[PDB]
């Protein structure tokens, strides 16, 4: 629980190609990208793009002006 | 500054994570020092046995609850992971700190030579005082980076064989530079771990061991690993080699003096916090704590059951987490639908994994059979502890627009439901402490279009500052708005159980919440 | 098995090891390669693991190692066998029992060898460099 925020990744590989190529529409005119996400090994993995080692560092959470 | 996640361990979002160590007498007694992951601080801890150790008759109370920490892990830092040995040399930085006692007692008793680093000239005077066979030459300073020089100077240019390193960054690559041919670093520090901050591998071009010691992990696994911790501490009480450190004693309405003193950064030693005074007696027959005045907060037995009324709905789903999270283990959850979406079943089946006995009922609660049957079912898994009901069908419409059937749906729920609930409550349910209805703020203060649902928030008000009058448990609370799931801004969740818990412990029939726009 | 072997000339054995290891990673990894292949032998290693660095090219080039690892219990080593041999002669003798114990007891057997005559010695040394040998 809590709000984590990233803080560092170890790699990100992006193509453009392979993006335009993996992208499919729907029944919509809208076009979506089928993303998959590994815990094992840290990898995300959507459309033509691959982020791996993704670490998130807890932030306070604290909101200045709370509701009253 | 340091978030509560980052403590090792699952932990409950509401909690006091403060406190390692204490010493106190067990339930037999028998006078015992512990280490706890956390929560050691208060008057009662639940601990295992095997991070238990005897107090000896010469020690006091009073200096047992200092030994426990700094000792274990001096002993898992130094023989366990880096192996001293007799004669070797040693760098212990920050030598006044407790883990730098223990560090140093431990070595001198094998016989190594020390180097040591302290703040100021008093800590230095008294570390000489306590250490007599620690000579002059075994200081430096630790705030400015000049030990470097020093060390390498005395030891004449090969470096100390361990490096015991609790200090920043610039002063952590300062310190690995000190380190000799088959060097040892053993790193107890955060920070420049923390924030992954380089470390130049050509120092391992000597035979050196870089070292990542924390002692959290014993708590969390590893147990046959940490009998063996267990083990060199109680045979250095026995030997001679622990000795309590100095100890400033705050009283337990003091606690906060001691917080604010222990800040400021003057102590040596450690701090404690006379929880309960020691008793002359060795061995007390009843070591029960005597009675504190604390503030007020709603926590559940286990072996209860606990029902709610609606409890798929958006509201529901969140008062059944913020349950659990205060202990429940026996929830019932009622729904004529069933479970139909994504987020109720992915929440119905985290729960379930933590070994919650997760029931979901779809028996009415208007009906009287129904209500009889919700509460029996609940009975299986356990007593019934608290009934909630969070059941809601909602007609709006002008006066003009509604027709007796709107009205009868509308009530059927929460004015027939809260009468069902409460017979059968009253029948068969002797253990039930608590009894929520979930009234509304459009009920009382008025809204437009919204009779029928007033009408129904208005019975249930009834039913239960009825209840209350007779000595059995009855609240009704009436919310402005619920946002995260009348002229009033909608509430956020957080604030909405933070209400809860409020008026759960306040003892008046019905009170109300609500954001004013 | 078919599950314990990788390929050593990419990073792709990290995958690999994550993966058959259930993500928990492995406890001690006995690296000799460098550059970013040494890299990933470091994201495999399990809490509590440790590394055992016996290649020289890093070490050498003094490349930065991220200190984040250790939050996790890690033992980060440096190998150097070299001390014994001319330095270190105490320690070398409890290297030397485990060597006796293991010759002894069967554990230690022989490499296959690629014999060359002494006044082939240069074509020893051509075979060693294109790196074809197996032994
Ligand atoms: N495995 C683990 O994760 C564990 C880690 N530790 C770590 O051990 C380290 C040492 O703890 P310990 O020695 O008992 O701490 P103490 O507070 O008892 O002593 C602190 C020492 O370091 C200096 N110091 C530390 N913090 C401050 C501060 N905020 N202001 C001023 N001076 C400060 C003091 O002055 P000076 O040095 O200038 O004389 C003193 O010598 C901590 O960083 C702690 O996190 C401890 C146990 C478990
Ligand atoms: N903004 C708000 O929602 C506000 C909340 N409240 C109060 O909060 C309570 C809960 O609100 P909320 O959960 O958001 O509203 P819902 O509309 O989700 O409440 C209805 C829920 O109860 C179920 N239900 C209906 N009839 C029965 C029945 N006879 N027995 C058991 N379950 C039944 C419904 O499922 P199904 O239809 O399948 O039976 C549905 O899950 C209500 O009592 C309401 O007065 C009041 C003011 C503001």
């Amino acid at each position: 629980h809590g709000l984590y925020l990233p803080t560092r990744v170890t790699a990100i590989h992006i193509d453009p190609a392979t993006h335009r190529q993996k992208l499919y529409t729907l029944q919509d005119k809208a076009q979506v990208a089928d993303v998959v996400v590994s815990r094992w090994l840290r990898v995300t993995v959507a459309g033509g793009v691959h982020i791996s080692g993704l670490h998130t560092e807890s932030a306070p959470r604290r909101q200045q002006e709370q509701q009253v | 500054k340091l978030s509560p996640d980052a403590i090792p361990g699952k932990w409950t979002s509401q909690d006091s994570l403060l406190g390692m160590e204490f010493s106190g007498r067990d339930a037999s007694g028998k006078r015992v020092m512990g280490l706890v992951p956390a929560k050691g601080l208060a008057t009662s801890v639940l601990l295992s046995p095997d991070f238990l150790w005897d107090v000896p008759s010469n020690w006091t109370l009073e200096e047992a609850a200092s030994v426990p920490v700094v000792y274990s892990t001096a002993y898992y830092a130094l023989v366990v992971r880096g192996r001293v040995r007799p004669g070797e040399t040693l760098l212990i930085h920050s030598g006044s700190g407790g883990v730098g006692q223990a560090a140093i007692a431990i070595a001198l008793s094998l016989g190594c030579r020390v180097f040591t680093t302290v703040g100021s000239a008093e800590k230095r005077a008294y570390l000489q005082a306590r250490f007599p066979q620690l000579d002059s030459t075994s200081f430096a300073n630790s705030r400015d980076t000049s030990f470097e020089q020093h060390v390498l100077w005395h030891t004449g240019g090969k470096g100390v064989d361990l490096v015991l390193n609790s200090l920043a960054e610039e002063k952590l690559q300062a310190s690995v530079r000190c380190l000799a041919t088959h060097g040892r670093f053993l790193e107890i520090g955060k920070f420049d771990l923390s924030q992954n901050h380089p470390l130049g591998m050509a120092i391992f071009l000597k035979n050196v061991t870089f070292h990542g010691v924390l002692l959290d992990a014993f708590f969390n696994e590893s147990s046959a690993d940490w009998r063996e911790v267990w083990a060199l501490v109680q045979a250095g009480i026995r030997d001679g080699v622990v000795r309590p450190l100095k100890c400033t004693v705050f009283h337990g309405a003091q606690v906060e003096d001691a917080f604010r003193y222990m800040a400021q950064g003057k102590h040596i030693g450690k701090v404690v916090v006379q929880v309960l005074a020691e008793e002359p007696e060795a061995v007390l027959k009843g070591a029960k704590p005597k009675l504190m005045s604390a503030i007020s907060k709603t926590f559940c037995p286990a072996h209860k059951s606990y029902i709610i009324a609606g409890g798929l709905g958006g509201f529901g789903l969140e008062l059944a987490q913020w349950l659990i999270q205060r202990g429940v283990q026996k929830l019932v959850l009622t729904s004529r639908s069933g479970i139909r979406t994504g987020y109720q079943a992915k929440q119905v089946r985290r729960w379930r994994r933590q070994g919650v006995q997760v029931q979901v009922s779809t028996s009415n609660i208007s009906s009287l059979e129904g209500a009889r049957g919700l509460i029996a079912e609940a009975a299986q898994l356990g007593p019934v502890g608290g009934v909630f009901n969070l059941a809601v069908v909602l007609r709006d419409g002008l006066l003009e627009n509604q027709t007796p059937e709107f009205f009868q749906d509308v009530c059927k729920p929460k004015y027939s439901g809260t009468l069902n609930l409460d017979r059968v409550t009253r029948e068969a349910c002797p253990e039930l402490d608590y009894f929520v209805v979930f009234s509304s703020v459009s009920c009382g203060r008025g809204n437009a279009g919204q009779s029928n649902y007033g009408f129904a928030n208005s019975a249930m008000e009834r039913i239960c500052e009825k209840r209350r009058h007779e000595g059995l448990p009855g609240l009704a609370v009436q919310w402005g708005a619920i946002g995260d799931v009348s002229g009033t801004l909608p509430q956020r969740m957080a604030s909405c159980l933070e209400v809860l818990d409020l008026f759960l412990n306040q003892p008046h029939m019905v009170l109300s919440s609500f954001v004013l726009a």
